[PDB]
């Protein structure tokens, strides 16, 4: 790894963060030729102060057991480099790690480290920008789709960039990503991924850029930070910086939630909470984008005129009758029948339509008489469709989402 | 008690009227089903512990006749109490090793728990006491047609807690399926079973077990249920002569032709059991 | 003119950085000694030697993770005459403590290159061996697709699918770019004692062409 | 030592129902698929750890059918010894131990670079179509230690695969046989340990699974007679004409297989 020792080297000069201390073969990082060859290399930090889960006492190579060991080398002579490498390199990466200095952050399993080529304010505000808590103006700026130099033309958009992602096992050491882009580049990407994600906000206080950190728990099993799956926090932070696909397991995640969450009354909240987040919703909208190249609006769009689209706003608006008619409800179709209408309409709606016509029918008896509306609004959708589908697949259960969020927000505008 | 000493497969059928088979924990309380076909579903888990009260009740705690998964036990003592009646003390936590006589606690506890000698049990906790497969198992029980579950309201004139904050009544509802039909499938090993001493007494007691377990079952929420079938596939040699999945596709349950409209009893489903190959040999229990 | 020019493909691929055995990440790129190791599993004699001299890049790059149980150590030379003078089992036990090892991978997803190699006699081979008449044979049994064993993508638990190429290089992904790798594992010398070699790799028009491994210079 | 005399391939077909064919390290326990099409994942090793079971199982020690890697399955009993410049040791050890004979290993020590491979060779097992796992809520009656006793019930977790088809390659190398004594008679015992793998297999989490088909390809000459790669598209498995929405059986499916080369041979044992 060529990148730290430059790194070392590049500051070693500079009057902190570097420090003087320290057979015959050829040094693999420098490429010398005849050097002394290290037998065991420094130790790395673990810990909560170093790399979070670790062992105290930390290694990136290691050749302890016989089934590591090859062509009957031993030891760390099966990677030979040099002492003074081994030196700058053990040291310039415990440097980093230090808390102390605005370059490191914690991602579900991973433990992430940046710097730049050059002393630059990239540095200064990726730190923040990527994983949010001049601030967000910047940001409007990539969002919008114009250059870095606009707002700041100082910053030098051909500098390169480092990012480092790793995760500890016992006292041995992994590297889950990499990526080594220009500064141009790289922002410009996530300029994009934000477009992308942007949704109707449900409520006055919530993000408006969205903590990647934030997001990823939204999939956990009970909103723990743990029980995140390690692959899909690699998946989705390399798919933001390298612009390419979101990976496929990604959505029938979200599905699964969805299906599996209910009301929490033991949290004590005073709003029943939102099966379909804010959060989640973005998520959904996003995967439809780059992976399936659809067009979805921002807000709610009444001439979509589309089967999966319709029958969600549809399910919203039944649903609103069950609320009115039963102030502060006990348990809600929501919590019960959404994953099966959404994968399976033909055999739910039937009896799901009969039903609202009794909430109907009481809305109908006592004053304040507009079941009425509902009751028109119910046509208007209706008309467009000719028959219920038997099953839907994936894709077609995201536009479902989509088109309930739009509609049942359209509605809380009135109330 | 020697181990048997042939092969074995079985299928199960079983009804319900008016009735919630299995409460799903997240889904308020309605019954399982497979969002995408609408069948339903029974947890083996439950069978087992149905099993396992019926057991209790018929045999009352006769030696080498007690359950270890018991209503609200701790569970690593009995592992401290197999380690001290083989005179020794357990190792922490961490646990990598075998216990320091392996046989004799797993023996210990194989000999006097039935459902142990039976199932098996995951046992490398806290206090260590080793590890148990057990020979006989079972899947998953998939209803033979879709199902329609629906709810109903009811009432309580009377109230828990002083909040009344208003004295009045009190609102709630029930899940129920008006009728379905159940199908499951089991095997037993030999090889297992001679790890574990599991003996015929036992394999007829569990025939027993099967026949009989819902009619101590009766509760509020249950309704009615009853098993209905029982066929058995013998093999003539201490491994099989045939693939399972063979012999399962000899039973085939079909619809009778006079029937129409949503079934409601067993009467509307006829059933038929074909001939086994040579190495095999059927018998029906009920 | 000379030489050969040979297609693989498949869906996986692994070929280990030094550093990283325990916790395999694999190269950007194919490096030479696994072209040369593919290679002899079509054809090779004591008495010849294969040379690499080009690498083509058809493909973007792409990465993957993996995980595995695994197995710590090697089985120990037994000795027959005690195992049946004294009847006992002998066994490795997988599942007993710190036998048992979890290993990571990140790997490549989507790989296609063609390669360019020629041949040459060692001073084993004897007077009446020739080069020409085992390039003919490469060629009969490349067409024939036979093979001496089934070529594998780094690890055995990827196989390749080959073909012979009779045609003109296709063009190549980053054709119009250039790309810096730092150094990388020339080859590994057998003969004084198992040393390995590193040169320097650049890519642009995704070929990338290393200086000869049998070349003195190198070998300091 | 007689070894086979021809080159081979072949194909595998088999299924899940209601269970969890091969959990994943980690992503907590979910079983793998694929980030790059959503199809389903089966590692080979699973495999070969089958096999061997099943063949330690099947033959109780028999004289020259010992297996030397254990997963505590392992029983105590009299074993035969034939009898037989270390490679006198390599030979004495591959003429009695079936797994060593039929894949390889490495040892401790090497006098010189060398190597014992085995003629098998097997690749990752894909599923025909994508996947949707499942995903279950249990409970427990009952507390492991006393510390978080204080009614003593906990929540627990299951994942399972509602139905899935699986397809494996595999290879066979003549050459490499001849260095290492494998015969015809460890052939047809291979054929019916992958016939009847899955016999001895039965869990809390497996479910039901079974094979369904296995085709065979026979090379007319100790090398081959056309490329592999040409040879596995003759095969083509395709969903019935009147199925429907997510598939549920293997009734579901329609499986064929065209003409292959004259160099070659078709054979089908299930």
């Amino acid at each position: 790894l060529q990148a730290l020792h430059g790194y070392y080297q590049r500051m070693s000069a500079d009057p902190d963060a570097g420090m003087p201390p320290y057979l015959c073969g050829q040094c693999l990082i420098t490429g010398e030729r005849q050097k002394p060859i290290a037998q065991l290399h420094p130790s790395i930090k673990g810990g909560r102060d170093g790399v979070r889960g670790a062992q105290a006492v930390a290694s990136i190579v290691s050749f302890n057991n016989t089934a590591f060991e090859s062509y009957g080398k031993e030891q760390s002579i099966n990677a030979p480099v040099s002492q003074e490498a081994a030196f700058s390199y053990v040291t310039a990466l415990n440097y980093l790690l230090n808390p102390s200095n605005r370059q490191k952050v914690t991602i579900a399993d991973a433990t992430v480290v940046f710097w730049a080529e050059r002393s630059s304010p990239a540095e200064d505000i990726f730190a923040g920008m990527f994983d949010p808590p001049r601030m967000h103006d910047l940001l409007v700026a990539i969002r919008s789709g114009k250059r870095a130099t606009d707002i700041m033309p100082d910053m030098d958009e051909s500098v390169r960039f480092h990012v480092l992602g790793l995760s500890p096992n016992a006292a041995r050491l992994s590297v889950r990503f990499w990526e080594v882009d220009t500064v141009g580049h790289m922002l410009d990407k996530v300029g994009r991924h934000y477009r992308e994600l942007e949704i109707i906000p449900q409520f006055n206080n919530e993000q408006e850029f969205p903590s990647l950190s934030t997001l990823l728990r939204q999939t956990a099993v009970l909103n723990k930070t743990e029980n995140i799956s390690p692959v899909l926090a690699g998946g989705l932070f390399r798919a933001m910086l390298t612009g390419g696909p979101y990976p496929q397991s990604l959505l029938p995640a979200v599905l699964g939630r969805i299906r599996a969450e209910h009301a929490r009354p033991e949290d004590k909240s005073r709003y029943r909470l939102e099966v379909v987040t804010y959060y989640r919703a973005a998520l959904i909208k996003a995967y439809l984008i780059r992976n399936r190249k659809l067009e979805v609006p921002v807000s709610l769009d009444p001439a979509r005129t589309d089967r999966p689209y319709l029958l969600g706003r549809l399910f919203a608006v039944l649903e609103k009758a069950q609320e009115d008619a039963v102030p502060g409800a006990n348990a809600t179709i929501k919590d019960r029948y959404l994953a099966s209408a959404s994968a399976n309409p033909g055999q739910v709606f039937h009896m799901l339509l009969k039903n609202a016509s009794n909430h109907t029918a009481k809305l109908r008896k006592d004053p304040e008489r507009k079941a009425i509306h509902y009751e028109i609004m119910m046509q208007e959708i209706i008309d467009n469709i000719s028959d219920f589908p038997v099953t839907m697949s994936s894709d077609e259960q995201g536009l479902f989402m989509i088109g309930y969020y739009h509609q049942r927000k359209a509605l809380f505008t009135k109330k | 008690m020697t181990a048997i000493a042939n092969r074995y497969e079985f299928v199960l059928l079983f009804d319900v009227e008016n009735g919630n088979p299995n409460g799903d924990p997240d889904a308020g309380n309605m019954p399982r089903i497979d969002p995408e076909t609408g069948h339903g579903l029974v947890t083996d888990v439950c069978l087992k512990r149905k099993i396992r009260n019926h057991v209790a009740l018929t045999k009352e705690g006769a030696e080498r006749f007690n359950i270890y998964i018991q209503e609200k036990a701790i569970l690593n003592e009995t592992h401290e109490r197999a380690y001290t009646a083989c005179d020794l003390k357990p190792e922490p936590k961490k646990l990598p090793k075998k216990v320091e006589d392996a046989k004799r606690v797993t023996d210990w506890m194989c000999t006097n728990f039935y459902d142990i000698r039976t199932f098996g049990a995951v046992m490398t906790t806290e206090v260590n006491c080793g590890q148990v497969r057990g020979p006989v198992q079972m899947a998953f029980a998939r209803s033979v047609e879709p199902v329609v579950p629906q709810e109903v309201s009811i009432t309580r004139m009377a109230v828990t807690t002083k909040a009344e904050a208003e004295d009045n009544r009190t609102m709630g509802r029930k899940h129920i399926v008006p009728y379905g039909l159940y199908v499951a499938h089991g095997f037993i090993s030999a090889p297992l079973a001679e790890k574990t001493g599991f003996s015929d007494e036992d394999l007829t007691l569990f025939w027993d077990a099967l026949v009989n377990m819902f009619e101590h079952d009766r509760s509020a929420a249950r309704g009615l249920m009853s098993s209905r079938k029982l066929i058995v596939f013998k093999h003539q040699n201490r491994l099989g002569n045939a693939p399972a999945h063979k012999l399962f596709d000899l039973v085939k349950v079909s619809r009778a032709e006079g029937s129409s409209g949503p079934a409601r009893s067993f009467a509307d489903y006829a059933v038929t059991v074909g001939q086994a190959p040579e190495g095999v040999e059927v018998k029906e229990m009920l | 003119t000379y030489g050969i020019r040979l297609r693989v493909w498949g869906d996986y691929a692994c070929f280990t950085r030094p550093e990283m055995k325990v916790e395999r990440v694999s190269y950007d790129v194919m490096p030479p000694s696994a072209a040369r190791g593919i290679l002899e599993a079509i054809h090779w004699k004591p008495a010849i030697r294969w040379i690499v001299d080009r690498i083509h890049v058809l493909r973007p790059i792409v990465f993957d993770n993996v995980r595995r149980n695994e197995v710590s150590s090697k089985i120990p030379k037994p000795n027959p005459a005690t195992a049946m003078r004294d009847r006992k089992p002998l066994y490795f036990l997988v599942d007993d403590g710190s036998n048992r090892q979890q290993r990571a991978a990140t790997l490549l997803r989507n790989v296609d290159y063609v390669i360019e190699a020629h041949f040459e006699l060692t001073d084993k081979a004897g007077a009446e061996d020739n080069a020409g008449k085992h390039l003919d044979i490469f060629r009969r049994r490349a067409r024939a697709g036979q093979s001496f064993q089934q070529p594998c993508l780094g690890c055995r638990e990827f196989p390749a699918s080959f073909e012979l190429l009779e045609g003109d290089v296709p063009l190549s992904c980053y054709a119009g770019e250039k790309r810096d790798l730092g150094y990388m594992l020339l080859d590994i010398d057998f003969e004084r004692d198992m040393t390995p070699l590193f040169f320097k790799a650049v890519m642009e028009d995704g070929v990338i062409t290393p200086p000869s491994r049998t070349s003195p210079e190198v070998r300091a």
